RNA sequence: GGUUCGUUCCAUGGAAUUAACGUAAACCCUUGCUUUAUUUGUAAAUAUUAUAAAGCAGUUCACCUUUAUAUAGGAAAUGAU
């Protein structure tokens, strides 16, 4: 004798609200700070333009993910312990709920509140001030240093570990053919 | 004054008026428009397309990683199931199918849809409801017959501290022992199912998905009732039957196809063309000057000026009782919700939106089988075998005559194709499967 | 899926590796009729 | 001139800029003061500011003078006021809370435990109902989380007989086989 | 405890059956070009119209979408890994695109329209704006002026970012924003 | 030899060749300021002769690896180094079977 | 090292091998074998309490337990496969082994994989009707009005943005004055 | 046995009735027209090139001829289009 018994109404019922779902809420939200960090990061004089060229460069030091704030709050907890604190880097959180839920899943891991007082200087130096170094001009075309730097400083492609590289070895050059 | 730059961006002023003109021509309905992520695995669009080109390479490792997430299992010291340690492959089949991921790309997350078979709740649900209803009960006297016994004087309260629980705790256990790992095994194993799907192991493979795109992976995994209606599901199930070496080939194909339902189809009418004429139902048929200060300045009507009047008499409104009606608002935690919202009923809504979806029901169905699938052990001619049952055709094209809109140029919007290798002791095979809608 | 079975390996989950699995059989099934790898040799020929 | 030809607003007789005043408040009066209290009564705080500013926003010379009728592919083919969140026809809903790290798989002690506390819990509303049997296979958690309900990416399921697909199929399977 | 019998709907739901509503421009300058991308058209052109219709509620008088010439790549490749070359099949890859123009549009307000797209982003289109703004001579100082109006602003937003004392791993920090942009663009 | 990584990284498919061609572009990148310095000063006809000779030989020294033009493009799943596709890293094959199951987004078989 | 070996030393010490009743539970646990001096008197105390209770009180308990055994046989029957099996012909885990009846038919409730891409179409224009009817309007609260530069805004500098992607070219600053 | 670009179609056979693929249809480009959109394209403009989304269109009508009366075809710069 092996005979289940057909699905009951009560049962099949009951399934339905887990599978086909229920009637939820939903509650209308919309204001600038919820729109805030998506925004685009544009030098304008609008002060909106620029919380948002910082808010992007907080994203490039927390590992430059995308500025999601609607698609939950967990994330690696393993991982941005070990960018912390092995790797002592920053990390960008898309809203303070996901900081707290990787403290509720470290033992005894501490994040600190906020950016230090230099980083936030350091932040605002550039993408809001914008205060660069004028490449100055070169008169003489045998001042080989002089001229170099200028061009290093007129282009984005040459970072300032790369410059010094080529001024390491342009010196070593320059050194190796005198009397 | 104003700016001369202001002002030479004025005088640039060409611009064509927006005519309001009225339609003289009747207008056809337009065709049936395919969802844009069927046609290609990523839907998606980079202004920088170094981010673009190595989406075909991880589509591979990302469907390797998701079909192995969907067979994690339980070890078998944790629900003390007394492994047998043979040396044999086991081919198992009651597990949870998966297809192959399409992606949806946005510039801030990506929409990871999978469409999966869930064969084995089918049987754990089932089993576990063998239990019979008086466990739970029986269970339940045991609560009160222990309250009055080992936490009490002569045959919640403050004279009992948490200390004297857990030897209370472990007497029940003691006697239930055998009994109590039983239903774990299968609670257990249904919930490891069951939070394959929720958020609580989802966001574990986020992590290590998220590593390849750089963005926060959503999941839309859609269960399916029975695994013909998708050809990545149907393709794998024969090739594992496939892999032993006594499996009969021919055979396992005439089990899977009779389990193929087809509708009920009247072959001359299927097969009929339609007549082109014009339908003046049509929204665009039925005003050809679209123009509210035309429609609701009394041209036909009286007494209708309303504008919600009108879209009434041209949508079903779901608010309004009696389809055609008047709206009556009641007039003067819990959820925010509506004073109506339990009154609305959805029972032409769903009429309405499974109407205008095509391709829905099965009604083509072929395998072929190609590859070396002989029992001996030795150099044999390779095997090919073939069978089909209704037709991969796009009707309303080949017969009717409505356009459709091929996917790539070249693929028909209504067939699932997918490709499946696998190898036996003696060489490598194929399943190919199509599936059709109707 | 080494990655994967250490993420869900802290819960008691388990996961068999169909590809080094299998690549595990094959060398077994060699060393059965005697045609595995032979000994590495780990010094000059002579 | 401006952007748009009166071509379409100067056949029907709105020539003046009083002609047109005279059709929208007789075709887009706004709402009576009756009205907003009704219509606040019934929805929500939340959704009653969406509408006040919508009736601001949208003036009514805009919907005379160059409102037409939507004949798009894209437009919804019904009409609803898409407030709450349906079962089928959209979405599934997420107000759950974020699943904990160190949550781990109950074991033989933890499990009597937490049966014992589902028993406590339903003798305190003969025994245990087939509902409530059936509300501890499907919704009770076995994970150390405090019987957290995770929010399901599972897409809704569809209806019980989907249209267009019931009625047209017969189980050629006979249980008399 | 009665029944109020509503003349009509509210105009929010009574506008979403309506062809998109315009704002006019009175002087007809443009703030902005957003240019949508994407390899299907009714992704594209149903997002455009979405974009109409947050411009309206934002004052935005939006031109479009004005159907840009669509880019077509093209590749000829054998239908064989080996030497039959007489036999190969085209394949291409057609980029629709549109362009909306806003004309006279605040600043600022321009900058919601593009966050409130964003955050709302239809999967499969690339979205790409230019956004034109005046201002007085003298920059240097206006950009100086403003460096506490933006801390103000950045208060109730350093909780984002959060690191140990002294970070060490960034060590130069202009060089690692440099290569860090690098790695999450893929190169350039 | 030397510039072998003792731990794989790579996560495409691997080959001999593509071991090969993966270590010379890790090679160019930490060489590159350095190797455009040399090139500059034997380019610069304003240094002292004896500048330029010396720039000149020592860019003969660098080993192999550093050298730009020794960077092939390879296929990610071949491997293959003969008609790669630079906007798909793959061969005209690979391109053409993944076209058609739609695997790479936006390509369509071209008909006009 | 060496050719590899099986692991056959992977299994679960059950805590009891079989039933113990509160008595013998007790007195096993109170053997005086190692434990806590206080602790033994929590035991001590239980032990006497359920040594205190009348014959047929006990007797109720031990049949109590016998009717949950019985209770739960119908979960640990070993199902026999159908004779013409479909799913089980090979499965090896006898639990999962139910009686394939009814398992494959269709019930009219579902549509193909192809059907699903333009149903979860509809759920998204759902969610942007919603958004166009309910959060939208907000959007006026925060707009400003448009004013045109006075004589003293010379300069029209122009920003590009890619809207959350980083390309190189967004960087680019364009001025024009007249 | 006739017919058709075509196992197309009609009729018929003291054996037929049907299904899948190919064919056909449909699709992409292209042609005329209708509506929509007006920038980075267009001299002007009340919109007509261009750009591109959807829809309509043919052998359709007219003329002539025509079997077994069942299935049709011809004519091509001086019928319409
Ligand atoms: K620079
Ligand atoms: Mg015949
Ligand atoms: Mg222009
Ligand atoms: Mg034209």
């Amino acid at each position: 004798d092996d005979y289940d018994a057909p699905p009951t109404e009560e049962e099949k019922a009951f399934l339905r609200g887990l599978e086909q779902g229920k009637v939820t809420e939903y509650v209308p939200k919309l204001t600038p700070d919820t729109l805030l960090g998506y925004g685009p990061p544009v030098a304008t004089d609008a002060a909106l333009g620029k919380v948002e060229s910082a808010m992007r460069t907080m994203r490039i030091l927390g590992g430059g993910l995308p500025f999601n704030d609607q698609s939950g709050v967990t994330s690696d907890p393993t991982a941005i312990k070990h960018r912390y604190v092995h790797e002592k880097k920053p990390v960008f959180f898309s809203s303070v709920e996901e900081k707290e839920w990787v403290r509720e899943s470290l033992d005894k891991f501490a994040v600190s509140e906020g950016p230090e007082k230099k980083t936030k200087q350091k932040i605002l130096e550039t993408s809001v001030l914008g205060k660069y170094e004028e490449p100055k001009y070169v008169e003489s075309l045998t001042e080989t240093v002089k001229m170099v730097e200028k061009y290093q400083g007129g282009t984005f492609s040459y970072a300032p570990s790369d410059a010094d590289k080529f001024n390491k070895k342009l010196n070593q050059l320059l050194a190796a053919g005198l009397p | 004054s104003a700016s001369v730059i202001f002002s030479k961006y004025i005088n640039n002023n060409n611009n064509k008026l927006i005519p309001f003109k009225i339609k003289n021509s009747d207008l056809g309905r337009t065709r049936y428009f395919p969802p844009i992520s069927k046609e290609w695995k990523n839907s998606i669009y980079v202004f920088n397309h170094n981010n673009l080109k190595n989406l075909p390479l991880f589509d591979i490792n990302i469907n390797s990683l998701i079909k192995d997430y969907f067979n994690l299992q339980f070890k078998d010291k944790i629900l003390f199931k007394k492994k047998r340690l043979s040396k044999v492959k086991v081919v198992s089949l009651n597990k949870i199918y998966a297809s192959k991921a399409e992606i949806k790309h946005t510039n801030t997350k990506a929409i990871l849809t999978v469409y999966t078979f869930n064969r084995e709740k089918i049987s754990l649900y089932k089993k576990i409801k063998k239990l019979k209803k008086s466990f739970y009960f029986v269970f339940d006297k045991i609560i009160s017959f222990s309250e009055r016994v080992i936490l009490s004087g002569v045959p919640v309260l403050p004279w009992i501290t948490e200390s004297h629980v857990n030897i209370w705790r472990k007497i029940i256990i003691a006697s239930l022992y055998k009994e109590l790992i039983l239903l774990r095994k299968y609670k257990l194993r249904l919930d490891l199912n069951k939070y394959k799907f929720e958020e609580k192991l989802l966001y574990r493979l986020n992590n290590l998905i998220m590593k390849y795109y750089n963005k926060k992976v959503e999941f839309n995994i859609v269960n399916m009732r029975s695994f013909l209606l998708n050809s990545d599901i149907l393709t794998k199930i024969l090739a594992l039957k496939l892999k032993n070496r006594n499996a009969r080939v021919i055979k396992i194909m005439d089990v899977i196809l009779n389990k193929a339902n087809l509708p009920k189809i009247n072959r001359v009418q299927e097969k009929a063309s339609l007549i082109k004429s014009v339908d003046w139902n049509l929204l665009e048929n039925k005003f050809k000057n679209l123009n509210l200060s035309f429609i609701l300045n009394d041209a036909s009507y009286a007494e209708r000026n309303n504008l919600s009047e009108l879209l009434n008499k041209l949508y079903y409104n779901v608010l309004l009782v009696s389809q055609k009606g008047v709206w009556a608002l009641r007039s003067p935690a819990q959820p925010k919700v509506s004073s109506f919202a339990k009154a609305k009923k959805y029972a032409k809504i769903y009429q309405i939106i499974f109407n205008s979806i095509n391709y829905k029901n099965m009604g083509g169905l072929r395998l072929e089988i190609k590859g070396r699938l002989t029992k001996r052990y030795r150099a044999d001619r390779s095997l090919f075998k073939v069978k089909w049952k209704g037709g991969l055709k796009n009707l309303d094209s080949s017969y009717k005559g409505l356009s459709s809109v091929n996917m790539r140029g070249y693929a028909k919007p209504n067939v699932e194709y997918s490709i499946f290798t696998s190898k036996r002791r003696i060489g490598a095979f194929a399943v190919k499967g199509w599936v059709s809608g109707k | 899926i080494r990655e994967l079975q250490k993420e869900f390996g802290t819960l008691g989950l388990e996961v068999d590796d169909e590809v080094d699995d299998d690549r595990l059989e094959h060398l077994a099934a060699l060393r059965a009729r005697d045609k595995g790898a032979p000994k590495k040799k780990r010094t000059a020929p002579s | 001139r401006s952007r748009f030809k009166n071509v379409r607003a100067v056949e029907m007789g709105l020539t003046s800029d009083a002609k047109i005043e005279s059709f929208t408040k007789k075709k887009f009066a706004e709402y009576t003061e009756d009205e907003k209290a009704a219509l606040a009564h019934n929805y929500p705080a939340e959704h009653m500011e969406a509408i006040e500013a919508a009736e601001a926003a949208i003036d009514p010379k805009d919907l005379t003078i160059q409102g037409r009728l939507r004949v798009d592919p894209y437009r919804m083919p019904y009409i609803d006021d898409f407030s709450e969140i349906q079962p089928i026809i959209d979405k599934r809903a997420r107000r759950s809370a974020p699943p904990s790290h160190k949550a781990r798989f109950m074991d033989v002690d933890e499990f009597t435990q937490d049966l014992i506390n589902w028993a406590d819990e339903i003798r305190r509303g003969t025994g245990p109902t087939d509902g409530d049997i059936l509300s501890y296979i499907l919704e009770r958690s076995s994970m150390t989380d405090n019987n957290l309900q995770a929010n399901s990416s599972l897409a809704p399921a569809l209806p019980d007989k989907v249209p267009g697909v019931e009625g047209k199929y017969r189980n050629a399977i006979d249980p008399a086989d | 405890e009665q029944e109020v019998i509503m003349s009509r709907m509210p105009r929010s739901l009574e506008a979403l059956y309506l062809q998109p509503l315009r704002r006019e421009a009175e002087y007809g300058v443009p703030s902005c070009d957003l240019q949508l991308r994407s390899y299907s058209i009714r992704n594209l052109e149903f997002f455009c119209d979405f974009a109409l219709r947050a411009a309206y509620y934002l004052g935005l008088p939006a031109f479009g979408p004005v159907p840009l010439p669509r880019m077509i790549e093209r590749w000829t490749v054998p239908k064989s890994h080996f030497i039959f070359k007489k036999s190969q099949e085209n394949f291409e890859r057609v980029t629709l695109r549109r362009l909306i123009q806003i004309k006279d549009g605040h600043p600022e307000t321009v900058q919601l329209w593009l966050a409130f797209l964003q955050k709302h982003a239809y999967y499969g289109i690339g979205m790409k704006a230019n956004v034109w703004e005046f201002s007085k001579l003298g920059v240097s100082k206006a950009m100086d002026e403003s460096k506490s109006e933006v801390e103000k602003l950045l208060e109730t937003r350093w909780e984002h970012l959060s690191h140990v004392s002294d970070m060490k791993g960034v060590g130069n920090f202009e060089d690692f924003l440099a290569k860090e942009r690098l790695r999450i663009s893929g190169g350039r | 030899s030397m510039f072998r990584a003792k731990k794989l990284d790579l996560g495409c498919f691997t080959n001999v060749r593509v071991l090969r061609d993966h270590s010379k572009r890790k090679a160019f990148l930490e060489a590159e300021p350095e190797r455009q310095a040399l090139r500059y000063v034997i380019r610069n006809t304003t240094l002292p002769a004896r500048t330029r000779a010396v720039a000149q030989l020592q860019l003969t020294q660098m080993h192999a690896y550093t050298r730009p033009t020794q960077i092939r493009n390879r296929c990610i799943l071949g491997g293959k180094s003969r008609g790669i596709l630079r906007d798909f890293k793959m061969t005209r094959y690979n391109f053409r079977m993944n076209a058609l199951m739609g695997n790479i987004p936006g390509v369509k078989k071209a008909s006009w | 090292e060496g050719v590899p070996v099986p692991k056959r030393e992977d299994d679960a010490k059950l805590e009891f091998t079989r039933p113990y009743n509160p008595g013998e539970f007790l007195s096993e646990k109170l053997r005086s074998d190692d434990l806590q001096d206080w602790e033994r008197e929590r035991y001590e105390r239980a032990l006497t309490s359920w040594e205190q209770t009348p014959d047929d009180l006990k007797r109720g308990w031990s049949t109590m337990i016998r009717d949950i055994e019985q209770a739960a046989a119908p979960l640990r029957r070993v199902v026999m496969p159908r004779r013409s099996t479909f799913w089980y012909e090979e499965e090896k885990d006898t639990d999962l082994i139910t009686n394939e009846d009814g398992e494959d038919d269709f019930h009219e409730n579902d549509i193909m994989s192809l059907g699903h891409g333009k149903l979860e179409e509809h759920r998204e224009f759902r969610e942007y009707a919603r958004i166009a009817v309910w959060e939208m309007p907000l959007l006026s609260k925060y707009a400003k009005p448009f004013v045109p530069p006075t004589s003293e805004e010379v300069l029209r500098f122009r920003y590009t943005t890619y809207m959350g992607e980083f390309h190189p070219a967004d960087r680019k600053v364009v001025v024009e004055f007249c």
